[PDB]
């Protein structure tokens, strides 16, 4: 019967789509930190300094 | 910054280039980076070379004069390499396997007169890049002034 | 008896997947043209001009 | 891209090239380069004779030698009109060898072309082209030579 | 069997996604040159000129 | 005299007549020039396989019977015996201003 | 947009228009224009009588 | 292109005021419905208003 | 006969793909309004204000 | 969630250096294997490193 295979391949299709989703979630995590830090650091750099009075 | 030493009636003999990492940059493996310089007739690439007996010259606690030969040990600046002198590094990264990380400042020594084969004269430009293994290169560009009049000059 | 039919419908599965693939391949082709064209044209527009002296 | 000059022309070009991030190794022995000046369109391919590895450890480009058996002779002057030569400028893992120049992450290498008679690179001239690998995306060469060439500055930075 | 088609359509899906990626890589190339030149040229224009002494 | 013009080792100029041999590009045919092919497939019975790059020459002015002008489009397909065709599509620019033009 | 004036009003308008970059050809005979002054809302369509090439 | 006329003041039994939203759908017999959504502006100041 | 099932499962496959398509059409509707409003509103905010003359 | 410990320096007979890749699979008795793949960074600079 044709039904048997239709079931089995669905199981695969779900699993693959899960793995594909995962990499985006993971990568978004990695980028989050890197981005946030880059902004903070750059800001402090411009904002700060010393001045010779005399 | 860049600074340089003038021998009388000859021209600029040596140069010291101060280098620092950009905000947020991942650590840079200085010993793989190559420095390209262009001048009036030559385009030269120089490769890292060890300071005497140790990877990077440890002057974390100050130098009497960056150009005095006996203090500083210029001798390994051959016509095809540079050496690195560590000026500020809390975490000992420069001092051990030569990795620049956040907040470090280090100085690259180049024996220009040997690299280009002659002393650079007045009114001449020199330009280049220090290109790391990955990431953006540090641009170098200056024109030597019209009148040399003191021994150490602030090419900047 | 059962075996015979299995073969026949298998043939159909193949052909139907083939026909669907053709759509996707072709369509991608059709879009490739216009995609490029739009970018080139738009750039030339923003970049070019004349100036009164 | 860098370019020596004599007379009224740029005569040699040195095109420095490196892998894109996350690329698989590219075997330059099967690459092809295509360049045009708007009056001619040369295409050139690697001749293994013209390799210099030593420069991975520093030296002068534009004065590199090469080794015909029993002698050393200047690279750029000898390179034929339909061929390009290669000079390794940075390679940590000895991946480039004369018979198989495969570049991997981190490497930099200079494709050397002698254009003196093939393309007529006088001032104000547009040059267009690509280095095309066996697989993967081409590098795009695109520059217009300066308005003025000065005798005090024989090496020019073009791109 | 259902599996047969699943394989064949995957082949197509890959190929289409390749073609789609290509156009972006190509277009990014085209834009690179055009952008870089426009900046350089514009800079030289502002920076340069002549002055009548006497 | 040979199936595909062997320029695996470079061409001074793809359009110079004496080097390249354009003559067999009649009003009804094309010819193929082999630019990269490790395995000698192009060079011998004219089969493209993985990693090959080859160039098709067409004498357009003879094919269409006139030279194509400015602001005109040309479109087509190179259709193999089996498999998907290579689309060709370009519009000639507004101003011809150099001898070799990058229709791309 | 340009506009002749007499009396106390603008009486004619001439709206100059052209295609966007990379557009397919637009057949103006089937276009529609809609204009409002905040007191009325006219809609107008092409009359072939009034062409000057 | 076609235009649907609705006598809103009769449909909702009063005139719609300022700062109020109205939302809906025109639902065909088969196929996807056209969404309508707008908030009337803060200040009515002209006779014909471009709710868009 | 094998054919019988092949037909029946096709009916299902179509229907599922319809439902899947629907959610995207619906969601695109929801997002349309929300996006358009957010742009308009934000624009009016920046563009407007009062000034004390005297 | 469980953690597998491997004494790499004893397994491969030397310590893995910088800029080197290591790849593998943990293959169960039945079912799909867990892929492992990483390239050690360019600069070791702290004792515990997040090869990830
Ligand atoms: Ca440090
Ligand atoms: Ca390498
Ligand atoms: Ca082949």
């Amino acid at each position: 019967a044709i039904g048997i295979g239709t079931l089995i391949i669905f199981i695969a299709m779900v699993l693959v789509a899960a793995v594909a989703a995962a990499v985006l979630i993971n990568t978004s995590g990695f980028l989050q930190q890197k981005a946030m830090a880059t902004g903070k650091e750059s800001t402090e750099q411009v904002a700060s300094g010393l001045q010779v009075i005399r | 910054g860049v600074t340089g030493h003038y021998v009388k009636n000859k021209g600029i003999d040596r140069i010291v280039i101060y280098i620092t990492p950009n905000a947020g940059s991942a650590p840079i493996d200085l010993k793989q980076c190559k420095l390209f310089l262009m001048y009036d007739g030559k385009a030269v690439s120089l490769n890292f070379s060890k300071y005497d007996t140790n990877t990077v010259g440890d002057f974390t606690n100050g130098i009497k004069d960056i150009f005095n030969t006996t203090v500083v040990k210029w001798n390994n600046a051959d016509a095809t390499s540079f050496v690195v002198v560590a000026l500020q590094d809390d975490d000992k990264s420069l001092l051990t396997n030569a990795v620049i990380n956040k907040g470090d400042l280090a100085g690259v020594l180049v024996n220009v007169s040997a690299a280009f084969g002659k002393h650079v004269g007045t009114r001449e430009r020199v330009s280049g890049y220090l290109q790391p293994e990955f990431g953006a290169p540090a641009v170098i560009e200056f024109t030597t002034p019209a009148a040399f009049t003191s021994d150490v000059i602030e090419l900047q | 008896a059962i075996g015979i039919g299995t073969l026949i419908i298998f043939i159909a599965m193949v052909l139907v997947a083939a026909v669907a693939a053709a759509v996707l391949i072709n369509t991608s082709g059709f879009l490739q043209q216009k995609a490029m064209a739009t970018g080139k044209e738009s750039t030339e527009q923003v970049a070019s001009g004349l100036l009164c002296s | 891209v860098l370019g020596n000059h004599s007379g009224g022309k740029i005569n040699w070009l040195a095109v420095l090239i490196s892998p894109n991030a996350g690329s698989a190794p590219i075997d330059l022995s099967q690459a092809t380069v295509m360049i045009t000046d708007g009056t001619h369109k040369v295409i050139a391919k690697y001749n293994s004779t013209f390799f210099n590895g030593t420069l991975k450890n520093g030296g002068s480009i534009f004065e590199a030698k090469y080794n015909n058996t029993t002698a050393l002779k200047p690279l750029f002057d000898d390179l034929p009109a339909t061929a390009f030569g290669i000079v390794v400028l940075q390679d940590a893992d000895t991946s480039c060898s004369k018979d198989t120049p495969v570049i991997n992450k981190g490497d930099i290498v200079a494709i050397c072309l002698n254009v003196s008679n093939t393309l007529n690179l006088k001032p104000r001239t547009k040059v267009t082209g690509a280095v095309i690998p066996e697989f993967g995306a081409p590098a795009v060469i695109s520059f217009t030579t300066p308005a003025t060439y000065l005798d005090t500055q024989h090496i020019i930075e073009l791109q």
